């Protein structure tokens, strides 16, 4: 009831979070899938009505939504911001994640690692509206805004600010007094630069780290491979092949065999489209989450504990990836605590003093006030504290003597 | 007319990454996405009039004056 | 009829270990176990920090601590009596079994 | 344009909120539901191709996700913190919930 | 069986939305202090168990 | 001057607009400049 542990040191940390944003846009000619363009089957398929048209309408809804997702995630920026020639961001690295001029598509080094580690029977695949090169310009724009101008490019035009002062801001946003940055700038820059360096090794070590993106690539290949394999199925018909049946049997008999192949192939196609509608809803839930983390973690700083990497959130950098996005969340983690005696308030002369910000502590021999998230003791004073009533009502108050910095000047 | 995924050999005429695009005029200059096509191409009715097709501009470029 | 129900990976005892751990962290160490190790802090001070987070000055807790403790203990008493008295509160879970 | 109301007192309140997290993990052998025991019918089902595997795969995906949901909700804590033996919690009583 | 599995995929997607909401409330309301009005029951939020 | 960060409003730099933390040696890019003392008019009463 009188013990508090305060962190005397901390670590900047960089946590890599990976999110799917879009599926491979797909549209299927249901007549070329079912009938193979062989007219005797098409003249049966016409009798089923809207089961021809509405599957292309449903897959067109899915295909357009992949562009809408990718637009909402990356195109949050009002202008294509680009980085100055000078790179003196207070020592903080910014090279492995900014564009590389040697890369043909102007991707960053870490974007190239991600683009390496992730890997027609009436079916058609459609291109994305924004190419990988265009997405790599948006992830450069969001990054060059974030480096040169803080959160301000999310509120209006980008307002430049020196990068050490933007970090001083972002420390001041997590209840650490900004002097803790400036007094440690070289150490904080080294912890950050080292933490970026470990991302390249981490992403190099195993493809199993990118499981969320490798999954959305695998499941669409697995669905289409199964949709193609279902052409090789009888559904009660004499043969799995249409022109074979039409060679064997007189129109009356042939028709009953073909109507099974139509029913079976169509039920397989409705099963595939239904599964893609559900998978597209799961990917949209991920794309809305990614569109939120662009707004809150990149374009801002978030108070939401464990929304934006573990520890207190400082900032994040987006990097593009095949069918998705990767955030490098930068977080402050407190790391080397000591135990201290503490009391909720102190007594001066007949008055209870409470700390204005921070908390009271003692090393066992002296009483100090410290900020809550980093041990930095200050002598307890009439500006560091405020009074609220007599020396009784509080439970566990201690006796002390508060220094009043005006009284030595009133010696004049 | 866009022929999705075709080479023009198989069909003004313009080859895009999305397909052989017919009746539109290719323009090098870049503009907003007025009508989407695919693989960064977009089309519009900018003026003396025909449909044009061009690589879309993602926004006005701006080098922030940081020091 | 070829239908089967599989066991959960975490048993209800293991869920009770995790809710115990989350709760004992939350009582002894505030939010700090959501970042670092669980830094101990006296619970009356953890409530003073949480009051300071709603624009109410820390002294409003300590000047009312014995009152605030009785309001909290009474409120938990009403939850325990309410959940004891009627099953009607758990609709959001019972509906998932029923469906 | 010149009136404000200010609270002179408070209540602490406790509000229960309830969220479901897992379905009952359920799985079906599609051959045993559709046919059941008959080797004749089981051979006839092969004419329908992939549906038997595809439906058991979809139920396996749902069934595996219930363990993931439960860990994503509760397994947020790195260590099993233990409540102390002495309850000096400034009068606040947590017996009912510890 | 196709009807049952299709409806269980949709129901399981609704339970995933609820499990992500519960993981979000676990992360913000327990491990922190929400400043998001009426995300944590009525009133200003203090903590949750 | 010092300003609030979201609207240009210059305040004269004073010991109550600002807080001390140690020497200059460690602060990269510090400048000099007077900081005014609001007590000074009554320090010289
Ligand atoms: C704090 O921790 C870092 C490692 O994260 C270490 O290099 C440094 O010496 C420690 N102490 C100081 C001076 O803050
Ligand atoms: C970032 O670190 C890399 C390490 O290889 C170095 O080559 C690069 O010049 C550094 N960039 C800056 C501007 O700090
Ligand atoms: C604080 O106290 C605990 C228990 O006595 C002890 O294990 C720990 O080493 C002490 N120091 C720290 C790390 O705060
Ligand atoms: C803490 O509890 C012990 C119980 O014996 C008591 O003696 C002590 O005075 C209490 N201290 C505070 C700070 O309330
Ligand atoms: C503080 O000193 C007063 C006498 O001036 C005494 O009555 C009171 O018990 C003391 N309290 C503590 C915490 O020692
Ligand atoms: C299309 O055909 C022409 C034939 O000369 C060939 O050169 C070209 O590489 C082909 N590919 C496309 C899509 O332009
Ligand atoms: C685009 O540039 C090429 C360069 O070879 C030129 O031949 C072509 O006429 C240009 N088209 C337009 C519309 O300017
Ligand atoms: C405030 O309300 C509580 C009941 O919620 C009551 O016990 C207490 O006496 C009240 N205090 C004032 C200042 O009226
Ligand atoms: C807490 O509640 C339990 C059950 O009512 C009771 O037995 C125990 O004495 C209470 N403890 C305190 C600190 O009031
Ligand atoms: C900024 O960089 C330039 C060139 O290295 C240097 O001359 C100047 O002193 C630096 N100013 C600050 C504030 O560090
Ligand atoms: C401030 O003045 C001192 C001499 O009193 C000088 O040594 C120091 O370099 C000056 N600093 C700046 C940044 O002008």
């Amino acid at each position: 009831n009188n013990s508090i542990a305060i962190p005397t040191n901390f670590t900047i940390s960089v946590t890599t979070e990976i999110l799917p944003v879009s599926m491979t846009k797909t549209s299927v000619d249901c007549t070329m899938y079912i009938c193979g363009d062989s007219t005797e089957c098409s003249n049966l398929l016409l009798q089923y009505g809207s089961f021809c048209t509405q599957l292309n309408r449903a897959l067109t809804g899915i295909a357009v939504e992949q562009d809408k997702n990718t637009q909402e995630v990356f195109a949050q920026v009002k202008q294509i911001y680009k980085t100055p020639p000078i790179k003196d961001f207070g020592g903080f690295n910014f090279s492995q994640i900014l564009p590389d001029p040697s890369k043909p598509s102007k991707r960053s080094f870490i974007e190239d690692l991600l683009f390496n580690k992730v890997t027609f029977n009436g079916l058609t695949v459609l291109p994305p509206l924004l190419t990988d090169e265009m997405i790599a310009q948006y992830t450069s724009a969001l990054l060059a805004g974030t480096i040169t101008s803080g959160w301000t490019f999310g509120a209006g035009a980008a307002l430049q600010i020196p990068f050490a002062m933007q970090m001083a801001y972002r420390f001041n946003g997590i209840g650490v007094t900004q002097n803790v940055l400036y007094e440690n700038q070289k150490l904080i820059a080294n912890q950050f630069n080292s933490a970026i360096g470990k991302i390249q090794d981490s992403l190099s070590s195993t493809a199993s780290a990118l499981g969320k993106l490798q999954d959305v690539v695998n499941q669409n290949a697995q669905a289409l491979n199964t949709l193609v394999k279902q052409l090789s199925s009888n559904f009660g018909a004499i043969s799995s092949v249409l022109n074979d049946i039409l060679s064997r049997l007189d129109p009356p008999e042939a028709e009953v065999q073909i109507d099974r192949l139509i029913t079976g192939r169509l039920q397989s196609l409705q099963t595939y489209v239904t599964q893609q509608l559900i998978r597209a809803a799961e990917i949209r839930a991920s794309a809305n989450l990614a569109a939120t983390k662009m707004s809150e973690c990149v374009l801002g700083q978030s108070k939401r504990v464990d929304f934006c990497g573990k520890g207190y959130h400082l900032m994040s950098f987006p990097q593009s990836a095949p069918h998705g996005v990767v955030f490098l969340h930068v977080t402050y983690v407190p790391a080397q605590e000591k135990n201290f005696t503490t009391a909720p308030a102190i007594c001066h002369d007949g008055k209870a003093h409470f700390p204005r910000e921070g908390v009271f502590v003692s090393n066992g021999t002296h009483w100090f006030v410290t900020q809550r998230n980093f041990y930095e003791p200050q002598i307890i004073t009439t500006d560091n504290t405020f009074v609220s009533g007599n020396c009784d009502v509080v439970i566990g108050i201690v006796n002390n003597t508060v220094y009043d910095p005006l009284q030595p000047e009133l010696d004049s | 007319v866009l022929y999705q995924g075709v080479n023009c050999t198989e069909v003004n005429v313009f080859q895009t990454r999305a397909g052989c695009l017919i009746g539109a005029e290719h323009v090098n200059n870049s503009y907003e996405c007025d009508i989407p096509i695919g693989a960064g191409i977009c089309a519009s009715y900018q003026t003396s009039q025909s449909i044009i097709a061009y690589t879309m501009s993602l926004g006005v470029e701006n080098s922030v004056a940081y020091s």
